């Protein structure tokens, strides 16, 4: 019932073609974004959905929209290869949310991360900085392999809500070949 | 150039032919295809002219 | 379903009928000379998208009522008094119920079943097909009997003409249904005239008599004209009946 | 309520007129909205000529109270 | 090839609309939208135009937004209410082309085969013809780029119909002009043709002069195909050249004598006949 | 339960209606504010037009929702 | 409450927008809405115009569907700004741009829902290139034909821009409605590339024509003005004495002295000079 | 401003326009032209049209209300 704009942030980096889950993490991934889809049609029909990737190109294949169909369509043929992106990713969602038809809605961002990032955290924290400048919660979801027992991602979460701020999350992944359900049993709220 | 919009936005003149004009400043006009009319003259023109 | 018909006549009660008119010619792009069918002449202009190639010197067009312009390309009209003779004959069993005269069955045939089905032979020898025949003889051989036989074949592309309902009361009229006689078997490709006893419309020639007379001779020379004239004729085939032949004038 | 408004726009008063033939145009190719008429394609069935006791000739697309097949030209 | 496209001023006017709509901010915004016309011929038509939402950083410029959504609808309105008109590219209003604006064009060209933008300018600071289009091709080079992809220049001019020059040159009474006056733009016209030349060459003696000391790359670009252009430089007075302009002139000024010995003579009639219509008009009033 | 209608003149307008009214009746609740007959009003609900015949309950118009307001458009 | 005189402002799209839409659709009147903001109590001013799918007649013309309104200025909305209908408009091609009785019935419709809703007629026939037939009306109450309708406090909407025309004034003025002012309003922005789009680059300055043709169009109009000249002796010599109004209608007709003659010596003037000093900058400037 | 006067007269033909055929002229600026709605008419003409272009009995434009060379 609350209003918010989805931006979720799908990986097709290469490191997502293996089968840490259970059948491949494309289909781990997918159902992730069933689950969330649904999540947020049954809250609210004025909520609404939009999608990027973090390949070589940050590529809007859905913009901001309450149907889900159109990104189910879009799921298929992904194709899981190239490298993982991350400063412009969320960049390319920082200025994409702005755009928005309804004003009212909060700017959040979901984001699925499996795959190695070499990212500094200089330049995390000056982006962390940059989103406290315009008040947007973000809630990372991590998969499979990164910087393990993530480094440079609590320290961007909490420098992203420092100072009294505690609404975005760092759901990280559990080290397990299972299914998606039990990778969003705790994140079927929030983090 | 600037009057002569409205002026020819104003109706036209019938010609006709007299046949011979009568007492009391009329005339017998058949004008082009229609019958012969009794009609007055104007107050510049004369019955002598016609 | 009575509702229905009611709701066709509230559609119905709005449409205004459309001006008919010829184009003379094309002025500009936009600018059209055309003329009414009662008189008056007018400039006018096309919609958009009316294919301005298809308007040409002598074509017909509908026209606005009130803002007097093109609104669609027609074909040609037809004068139904034409209709009246083209889709008018009923049927008839074929000439093998007439009898007796089977060298004058055989001898119509190439002159209009022949050249038409089967034109090679004569490009062949390399003479064109004879154009015209003239039936005649005493009443009740069977001129009238031959000519229906023939035309129970067709019975889609056959005029007849009784060649004494063409006079009027008016001076011209009677030459305007022969121009639009043959104009509409210029139309169709194949057709075939068939003017039973000409001897009212034929006459010889009179030596300056009566007027109406003149309207005769002059309504007889567009024969004259447009069977041979200016404009040739293909696949036109004219059969003509009488009683005396005497009567006739050596031009025709 | 219909059969009230037939009533009132089918008068007594006519022009009576002769048929002259009967035809039957079809659709065209394009045609593009904000200048869409109903009266230019839009029908594709018969249509008639008439020719009034004015001398003057009329084109309608749109028939009327009357069946086009009880009319001859 | 295109080879030149018909521009309405229609559009030229729709785009700065847009960029008065956002025009708030001041500082910079550039304005994208899409553009609209004919697949006429090898020669092209430009109708109408619409806008699409962009946003784009200062660093980094490969952050950009066209929403797909907005143009698939948008679009989808106008297919709807016309049936003629169908896509043909887009434009943006930046004076000086971005190194951003070629993935804009890598992006629509699955919307038309050839995709082409039209560069206009809201503030043309140059007096000269504004609003120049590009269309971009592949041309790899000697050096081994991979893919050379840069945007070739393509001619324009601005179109006509009989309605836009009814109510555009309506709005053209706001100030005067002399359209009528010959000769008068005529004198105009080599001035306004001259003040194009000396923009050129002080354009390019700036960039002639960075790469010639200090800082710019010294490539195998323009620094010999400007060489050409001092290997035409005609010589003008030499020697049988003179008996150019001493044969054709001279003919011209005959012409010229000839048109002034009527001119005077025609000027000589109005004399006599305003000189009899005096002074007989006055002693028959006296 | 309340409506609202919102025109294209930016104009919010609310109606107190019941869900198995029809939509005529909410016609003529808006002639009774406005004074405009039915015949020239137009009901959008999220890109649906709205018949006469049926029920709010059928298009699933509950409290408080939205409604657009088009009027009839014939010149001529 | 009170009228004023009030004051239509435009925008420079919206004319043209009339006009093209009116042009295309000529044979009928064509609809379209009309879309701007009621900036205050005195004057309005409109910056936006769309059309929308329809259905005509030769009599009447509709509109259809309105699912195509409320999406059309939803994204209007989200790309420039939000921004408010203000009225209307519609053609009379050819005819005495007057409000007609179907156009007054979608007035009350018009005028309830909004208070100042303008009426805009536009013809794109009576208007030639130098100037548009433009148009807009103002509906007023039959229960106030007595009492006055506008307190008129000044003179700017009583004598000025025209009286009423009186093709006009036969149906309308003013009975049942009354006419408003139009001016035009104009950003610096496009006016200054308003003024310059007829203007070409330095190659059109620094042509030089073809020196055969025109030395072949020299030959030309010269011979032809020998031709004026063997005229023109005749009839300056000829001069019966005929009280030249009577010489002044016998000249309509083929008469044509001193009419080419003033013409062809200015044609063979501006040619002959712009080629003669175009190519003298040409050795002057370059090299 | 005359020769913006000259284009704002050009508003009168519109197309209309009616044809009728030139007759005779009498003065300066008024003429009689031949109808071919059946009548004969006594008409004024615009200062515009070239007088060169008159009596072959030209085919000319006239206008529908008022009735005037145009
Ligand atoms: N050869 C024939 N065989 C059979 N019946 C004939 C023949 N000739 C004439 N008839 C009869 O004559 C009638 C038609 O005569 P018609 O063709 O009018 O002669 P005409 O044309 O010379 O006046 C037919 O009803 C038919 O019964
Ligand atoms: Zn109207």
């Amino acid at each position: 019932m609350v209003l918010e704009s989805t931006m979720v942030c799908v990986d097709n980096s290469e490191y997502m073609r293996n089968g840490d889950f259970l059948p491949t993490r494309l289909q781990a991934q997918q159902d992730a974004v069933n689950i969330v889809c649904h999540s947020k049609t049954r809250s609210n029909p004025e909520n609404n959905v939009g999608l990027i990737t973090l390949a070589n190109d940050c590529e809007v294949l859905t913009t901001l929209t309450p149907d889900t169909g159109r990104i189910l369509s879009k799921l298929h043929t992904v194709q899981p290869k190239g490298k993982i992106t991350f400063c412009t990713g969320i960049r390319v969602a920082h200025l994409a949310l702005k755009h928005r038809q309804g004003k009212n809605h909060k700017m959040r961002i979901i984001a699925f991360v499996g795959s190695p990032v070499e990212d500094n955290e200089k330049d995390l924290v000056k982006l962390a900085k940059r989103l406290k400048k315009e008040k947007v919660n973000v809630d990372i979801i991590n998969f499979g392999e990164e910087e393990v027992n993530t480094e440079k991602l609590t320290a961007f979460v909490n420098t992203l809500n420092g100072k009294d701020g505690t609404g975005s999350h760092l759901v990280t992944v559990p080290p397990g070949p299972s299914l998606a359900d039990a990778l969003i049993s705790s994140p079927i709220l929030a983090g | 150039l600037r009057e002569e919009l409205q002026l020819l936005q104003e109706q036209g003149s019938y010609v006709g032919e007299v046949v011979r004009a009568m007492d009391k400043k009329k005339v017998l006009v058949k004008v082009h295809p229609e019958g012969k009319f009794v009609v007055d003259v104007d107050k510049n023109i004369d019955i002598n002219d016609v | 379903k009575q509702y229905e018909k009611s709701e066709n006549d509230l559609k119905a009660l709005q449409s205004v009928g459309q001006i008919v008119g010829e184009v003379l010619k094309q002025l500009t792009e936009e600018k059209f000379i055309v003329k009414a069918t009662n008189g008056p002449r007018y400039v006018v202009g096309c919609r958009r998208q009316l294919d301005k190639s298809k308007l040409k010197p002598g074509t017909r067009v509908a026209l606005d009522m009130t803002t007097l312009t093109i609104m669609r390309y027609l074909p040609r009209e037809v004068d139904p008094l034409v209709y009246n003779m083209s889709h008018e004959d009923p049927g008839n069993v074929s000439y093998s119920e007439i009898g007796g005269l089977s060298e004058q069955i055989r001898e119509l045939r190439e002159v209009i079943e022949l050249p038409l089905t089967n034109p090679e032979l004569f490009q062949r020898v390399g003479i064109i097909p004879p154009k015209g025949c003239l039936l005649y003889g005493p009443p009740g051989t069977g001129k009238t009997l031959l000519a229906r036989a023939v035309a129970s074949q067709l019975d889609c592309n056959f005029l007849k003409v009784v060649s004494s309902s063409i006079v009027d009361k008016y001076i011209g009229e009677s030459a305007r249904l022969i121009r639009e006689m043959f104009n509409y078997a210029r139309d169709h490709q194949p057709c075939i005239i068939f003017m039973d006893e000409i001897d009212a419309i034929g006459g010889r020639r009179f030596s300056e008599g009566t007027s109406a007379d003149r309207e005769i001779q002059r309504t007889l020379m567009e024969l004259l004209n447009q069977m041979d004239g200016f404009d040739t004729l293909h696949r036109v085939k004219m059969i003509m009946a009488t009683n005396r032949p005497d009567t006739l004038d050596p031009a025709l | 309520e219909n059969s009230e408004k037939i009533k009132v726009n089918k008068t007594l008063p006519y022009l009576v007129s002769n048929v002259i033939e009967l035809l039957d145009v079809d659709p065209n190719d394009q045609e593009e909205d904000g200048a869409n008429i109903d009266l230019d394609s839009q029908r594709k069935g018969k249509c008639a000529v008439i020719k009034t006791s004015t001398r003057q000739t009329y084109f309608l697309p749109v028939i009327g109270l009357v069946d086009a097949e009880k009319l001859k030209p | 090839a295109v080879q030149k496209v018909v521009v309405h001023p229609l559009v030229l006017l729709s785009v700065v609309d847009h960029f008065n709509r956002i025009g708030k901010v001041g500082n910079q915004k550039r304005v994208v939208g899409v553009l609209l016309g004919s697949w006429q011929k090898k020669v092209l038509d430009v109708s109408n135009s619409f806008a699409v939402p962009f946003d784009e950083d200062d660093k980094d410029d490969s952050v950009w937004f066209l929403d797909h959504d907005y143009l698939e609808n948008m679009y989808g309105m106008f297919k709807k209410v016309n049936a003629r008109e169908r896509i043909v590219g887009w434009y943006h209003t930046g004076p000086k082309l971005h190194k951003n604006d070629i993935a804009i064009n890598e992006l629509m060209k699955r919307y038309c085969p050839n995709s082409v933008l039209v560069i206009i300018d809201v503030k043309p600071k140059d007096l000269g013809l504004p609003t120049e289009a590009y269309i971009s091709v592949e041309e790899v080079h000697d050096d081994g780029t991979p893919t050379s992809k840069t945007f070739e220049h393509v001619t324009s001019e601005i179109g006509a119909e009989e309605a836009e020059e009814v109510g555009v040159e309506h709005l053209l009474r706001d100030i005067k002009d002399t359209t009528v006056g010959t000769l008068s733009q005529r004198i105009t016209n080599q001035v306004h043709g001259l003040k194009g030349l000396n923009s050129k060459l002080l354009d390019i003696r700036s960039y002639l002069e960075k790469v010639a000391t200090g800082k710019l790359p010294i490539n195998h670009q323009i620094i010999y195909q400007l060489q050409d252009v001092f290997n035409l430089l005609p010589d003008v007075s030499l020697q049988e050249f003179v008996k150019a302009f001493y044969l054709k002139t001279n003919d011209q000024m005959v012409v010229v004598y000839l048109a002034s010995l009527i001119r005077s003579v025609v000027a000589l009639h109005n004399l006599i006949n305003n000189k009899i219509a005096n002074r007989d008009a006055e002693k028959k009033e006296g | 339960m309340q409506i609202f209608v919102k025109t294209l003149t930016g104009k919010t307008i609310t109606l107190e209606v019941e869900p198995s009214d029809t939509i005529e009746n909410v016609k003529a609740k808006i002639q009774d504010k406005e004074g405009i007959p039915p015949d020239q009003q137009r009901l959008i609900f999220a890109g649906k037009q709205l018949e006469d015949g049926r029920t709010l309950s059928d298009y699933n118009i509950q409290r408080e929702s939205t409604l657009h307001l088009v009027l009839r458009l014939r010149g001529g | 409450a009170v009228d004023t005189a009030e004051q239509v402002y435009i925008s420079s799209l919206a004319l043209l927008k009339m006009l093209k839409h009116g042009r295309a659709g000529v044979p009928m009147e064509v609809m379209g809405l009309m879309l701007g903001e009621f900036v205050d109590d005195y004057t309005v001013r409109v910056i936006d115009v769309f059309a929308m799918p329809q259905s005509g007649t030769g009599v009447s013309v509709e509109a259809v569907d309105p699912v195509f309104q409320a999406k059309m200025l939803d994204m209007l909305k989200q790309t420039g700004r939000p921004e408010m209908v203000v009225g209307w408009y519609h053609s009379h091609p050819g005819f005495g741009c007057w409000l007609s009785g179907v156009d007054i019935n979608t007035q009350q419709s018009f005028e309830a829902l909004s208070e100042r809703a303008v009426a805009v007629v536009v013809d794109p026939i009576q208007s030639v290139k130098g100037k548009v037939v433009i148009d807009a009306f103002r509906l007023i109450n039959a229960n106030m034909m007595v009492l006055g309708h506008e307190p008129r406090q000044t003179t700017s909407n009583l004598g000025h821009l025209n009286k009423p025309s009186i093709q006009a004034l036969i149906h309308g003025l003013n009975r049942h409605y009354y006419s408003i002012t139009i001016n035009y309003r104009k950003n610096e922005l496009e006016q200054k590339m308003l003024l310059n789009l007829h203007k070409k680059s330095w190659m059109e300055g620094l042509t030089l024509q073809d020196y055969s043709e025109h030395c072949k169009h020299n030959e030309s109009v010269v011979k032809e003005m020998l031709e004026l000249a063997k005229n023109y002796n005749k009839a300056v010599e000829e001069e019966d004495k005929m009280t030249p109004e009577q010489l002044a209608i016998k000249n309509v007709g083929k008469q044509d002295p001193k009419r080419h003659l003033e013409e062809h010596v200015d044609v063979l003037m501006t040619s002959n000079i712009v080629q003669c000093l175009a190519a003298m900058l040409d050795t002057v400037v370059f090299k | 401003e005359f020769l913006h006067a000259q284009e704002e007269v050009k508003r009168i033909q519109s197309i209309p326009l009616v044809i009728g055929q030139f007759l005779e002229a009498v003065d300066q600026n008024t003429a009689i032209v031949g109808s071919t709605t059946g009548s004969n008419y006594y008409v004024r003409i615009l200062s515009t049209i070239d007088r060169e272009l008159l009596k072959p009995n030209a085919s000319v434009a006239l206008h529908k209300h008022s009735n005037a060379l145009v």
